[PDB]
């Protein structure tokens, strides 16, 4: 199957800074068959990006995905407080449709 | 072509807005028309497969190498222009050949799917029906609406109508 | 009692080219060549520097038009036709080499 | 307004059979079909299976082949997820998501897992 | 936003080919000579 | 291939100079051979379509960028030579792949047309004939020259010879 | 596709290690399975033909035009980089399209060969058997092992079992 | 020497039926087939229809579909143009032209409208 | 359908000068399916060019056609008195086979 | 160890029929098939024909079509070359060579005339 | 058919020098379908090269073949005494499978 491995496991950055999340596939996947998701503790995962770079409806333009082949990237241009969550990448080019293990994003300052 | 979508089947059904392929039966209960979902979806999948493979862009970044404002020196300018034009020709060739080749296969595979569904029904009826010649099957045991539906979802038992049909030739 | 089969059709189809024929009418087709351009320089998500009346080489020597650019930063650098590398009349040796360096410099 | 509303949470004994529902509103049915994803507590998401509401064709992952059965509306546009021989591993949150255009050709992945359900916790234990 | 520019503007497109400017830079569709190339997305139309 | 032009039909007819496809019948009146004009023309149209699409030249003008008399400087010369060779490789690849691909389709479509005409006759005879296995149809009602001609121009009424033929199996 | 390798024939035989295509018969003497050598070899020839045409290298020699140690001047460097990247894109496009196109034809021609062998047997049995619908032929004259072998190497005389078979319908 | 000789000029009442001939000499028949073009007085040329003398296949323009019928030699290698329900608009000069290679594959457009007839005026009026 | 629009409507030039006649298609037509014709008042149109650039039999070499795609050109290198006529371009790639509205060529000097 | 061992030398009268054998050891049979090459005294080599031991399909050169017949093992993995109507020109050394992979797809020409026999002189004369 | 013509007819070179043998086809043959053979007086021809450049098993690395299209070359980098023989090129792309007339290699010094 296709293995999606995300990095880093955990990303901690102050609010208003730029976050870069990686998803690296084992096999070459076409850009159309890749999606990014956000999930907070307890709720259903909301779709952020589809097709590797297309923003989903009502998604803020600070979430932008890029990349091709085996390397895909979700960029949070300027972090907001409500961006603290877990982020999963997904492939559905060939079944089984697989997910990345995720990347947690945390903020800062006491 | 293949095995005739625009051949022994003389025309398509503009009234068939339920799918891409389907059946139109006639018996003692009236007129009937229903789409075939699986064979339609087979075709749709393949075309969608093409399109998503074709619609795509590079992740390769190309920069500026000459100048629109203050022109570069002629000799390097002419090399650059000569090279760029050459790549244009190659991509123009590739593009038109690609589209032409794909369109040939798209039409032919749609032909293929229609032929596959058709000859499937043919094997499904065994000796209980005969080939009309226009894509139809003349049935020799007066099939009712439930009988027709059994043909549509590939469950029709040929040997339960065999006696009556072979008698009527 | 017979059963027929066939395919869907539309009264108004789209013509396409194939290997072997021209203008064959298919149920529906899509465009593969983009003609629609946006007459603006889209810059969302990029630090954009419109040099305006500053010549890109001017950011090195620093004539008056380039005072606001002496230490600039950009993901996207834009040159304008009114631009000028020079205040006191003169020119750069290997000017196009330097422009290409500064173009991909980030600032 | 497209919305996926699943059934209530469930508690089952090991070796039993569970049945989660997914009510559809907003779109038309048989124009997409449904993907199912499950999430073990404290773990990530994992795809379970997909069913077309248009053709009825199902595609499962190898792990669930033989004890999962996906079905769709009797006529009321609703999808079901039937799991049986429930291990303690099957303890997870079961999400249904509307997925993949059907009776139509369309470019892109706009209709791929575009709307999800609120979820359905399935606790498989004896206590 | 876009990643393909020319002196006349921005090419925002998923399409594989562009017929706007051969000197477009960035990440662009391939420039081609043709103004149009229709890719069939359906079967052969045979009206009644 | 497709459905066998060089398969169940063992060989072609060198004596058939009237068309690309045709019929050769045998009865009580002697030997007969006639071409089929429409299926031949179908094939001819498709191949003509290819050729006229393939035989073509650019309207793009390319100039001189190096010099046969007084050689350009080595560094720009080597870049130019390297680029030109590269384009040569691409066009050499394109050309040989193009011709190879076209030849594969030309042969296969000719196969297609022969199969289409063949299975058309098969549906045209209904249950009045049986498949020989070498492209022939053994007729069970001794068809005369007018009967044969009705088969050639697709007018043969199967149900006017049906009784006699089904009796003779 | 073509005429269904992964269609009316539901699956392949992992036990068939003797060839790519074959027969599996059932009678009063037990179970039997044997490969067909000629149709297998037809497929093998075509694929071997592709591979040997595809696996190939240039006899064109390309040299160094920039420098990994002491970098060339920027302007000629950027032209060179721009050109090389362009060729890379073209070959990347060519490569992926080539492989994709070849794989489509390989699968389809294997389909073709299976259909060709299948419908050959169909014509070989004439009216002595009937189409099962899953790639099988229900025989109506209880064929023994020698009878089966005559079907395998294309020698089966249909008219020596015709009477018995047509009686049993 | 290839030459196309058409019938004489004609005068018809509105709603009637006209029949222009085109005699063939020089080439062989059924090796090309014929295109028909008509020209209204003071106006340009407009294509009417094409018929193969080899296959018999005809192709008309939408304007004339249903009231034009093209046919070819009884055996004497001559093509006919049959128009009916003649409007006053049908007043034009009707040209036949030898057109398009048939029972043979050939590159190029050398045999496309290569030889024309002298013409045939068709006046459709009541006076 | 394919629209052939010619320009100019009327071209008036002294004898021995160079005349350039345009035919612009709405859709991309292959060069092979394009022809040029000459017609004088009363007679049948004689074919000058076929395939966009090939001269027809016994046609003077002062009639040369060129162009590709959507832009096609008939050039009369040096006008003669008998070149005064009307010139039509034709397309027969896809049916209906259409004609241009024409270009009239007139000469000069009293 | 793959080795091709042919029969002994032979002397035949003109118009007769000769039969050279080729015993196979080392490989498996019907995995390759055999090419036959003949060499006239003082002359170069010339290809005669090829037979598959897997399918039985033979391919001859035009010169020998009709008087050459290639066959293969009764069951003992050995190939035969049968020539008849022996001219004096047929005086040559007849080599058999293992040639071309059969029941398997393989890239390259590694199995093309890779192992030869020692040879077999065939003298066709009356004296 | 495909004609393989070899050159030269006879090559005479001292031991330890470099020998270059040509085989020129009438038609373009793919490199895979070309072989070189060595033959000494009386024995069977042993295969040296297959596929135009691949060395056969246990063949010394002083025999190297090259070339493509219509021009193919067998190079004996450094001649040894036992290299004195006749060398044939062969094509088996299309039947009839044809041979070159051969090249004889002879050594030197009395
Ligand atoms: C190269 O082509 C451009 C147009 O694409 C043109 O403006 C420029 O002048 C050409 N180069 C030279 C050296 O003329
Ligand atoms: C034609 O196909 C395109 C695919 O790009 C699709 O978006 C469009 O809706 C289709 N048109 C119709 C009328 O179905
Ligand atoms: C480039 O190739 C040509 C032959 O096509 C040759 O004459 C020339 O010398 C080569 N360039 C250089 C710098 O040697
Ligand atoms: C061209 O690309 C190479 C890497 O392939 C890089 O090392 C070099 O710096 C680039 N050229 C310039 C002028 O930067």
């Amino acid at each position: 199957e296709v293995v999606l491995t995300q990095s880093p496991g955990t990303l901690a950055l102050p609010p208003g800074e730029r976050a870069t999340l990686s998803c690296r596939a084992s096999h070459r996947v076409g850009s159309t068959y890749i999606a990014w998701y956000q999930q907070k503790s307890g709720q259903a995962p909301r779709r952020l990006i589809y097709g590797a770079s297309n923003r989903a409806t009502d998604i803020p333009d600070r979430f932008s995905g890029s990349g091709s082949g085996t390397d895909f990237t979700l960029t949070i241009r300027r972090l907001e407080p409500e961006d603290s969550a877990v982020y999963y990448c997904q492939q559905f080019s060939v079944s089984p449709w697989t997910f990345g293990q995720g990347t947690r994003v945390e903020i800062k300052r006491t | 072509l293949f095995g005739a979508i625009a051949g022994f089947i003389e025309n398509g059904w503009e009234g068939l807005i339920d799918g891409w392929y389907g059946f139109r039966h006639q018996n003692a209960q009236g007129e009937g028309t229903a789409a075939d979902y699986k064979s339609t979806q087979s075709a749709i999948d393949q075309i969608t497969g093409k399109l998503n493979r074709l619609i795509e862009k590079t992740n390769q970044q190309f920069e500026l190498i000459d100048n629109e404002f203050n022109e570069v020196e002629k000799q390097i300018g002419n090399v650059i222009n000569w090279t760029r034009d050459s790549i244009t020709e190659v991509w123009s060739y590739n593009a038109e050949l690609l589209v032409a080749m794909e369109n040939q296969h798209t039409i032919d595979l749609a032909d293929s799917e229609m032929d596959k569904l058709y000859e499937r029904v043919k094997r499904q009826l065994r000796e209980n029906a005969e080939e009309d010649g226009t894509g139809c099957f003349e049935i020799f045991h007066k099939c009712d609406d439930d009988c027709m539906a059994s043909i549509r979802n590939n469950t029709y038992d040929h040997s339960k109508y065999r006696e009556e049909a072979m008698q009527n030739r | 009692d017979k059963i027929c089969l066939g395919h869907h059709a539309v009264s108004n189809g789209t013509k396409v080219n194939t290997l072997t024929e021209r203008g064959v009418e298919v149920v529906n087709a899509t465009e593969t060549v983009e003609r629609t351009n946006i007459p603006r320089i889209c810059s969302k998500g990029k630090r954009t520097v419109d040099l305006g009346q500053c010549g890109l080489l001017g950011t090195i020597t620093g004539p008056p038009q380039c005072d606001q650019f002496l230490e600039f930063s950009a993901d996207l650098i834009i040159e304008r036709r009114e631009g000028s590398d020079v205040c006191y009349p003169g020119k750069f040796v290997n000017e196009e080499a330097l422009r290409q360096i500064l173009r991909e410099s980030g600032g | 307004q497209v919305q996926l509303v699943q059934s209530g949470a469930e508690v089952k004994k090991p070796g039993a059979s569970v049945k989660v529902s997914c009510k559809t509103s907003g779109y038309s049915f048989s124009t997409y079909g449904v993907s199912w994803v499950r999430q073990a507590p404290g773990q990530g998401p994992e795809w379970v299976g997909w069913i077309s509401a248009y053709t009825g064709i199902t595609d499962y992952a190898q792990k669930f082949q033989g004890r999962v059965t996906l079905t769709t509306d009797a006529t009321t546009a609703t999808a079901f997820l039937d799991l049986r021989s429930l291990r303690p591993d099957d303890t997870a949150t079961y999400f249904c998501a509307r997925d993949k255009v059907q009776g139509r050709v369309e470019v892109g992945s706009g209709g791929r897992h575009d709307y999800w359900g609120q979820g359905t916790l399935v606790i498989v234990s004896s206590a | 936003e876009g990643d393909c520019y020319h002196s006349g503007g921005t090419i925002i497109s998923n399409l594989p080919f562009q017929n706007i400017d051969s000197r477009a830079v960035g990440k662009c569709p391939r420039y081609v000579k043709q103004r149009s190339l229709l890719l069939a997305t359906g079967m052969k139309n045979v009206p009644e």
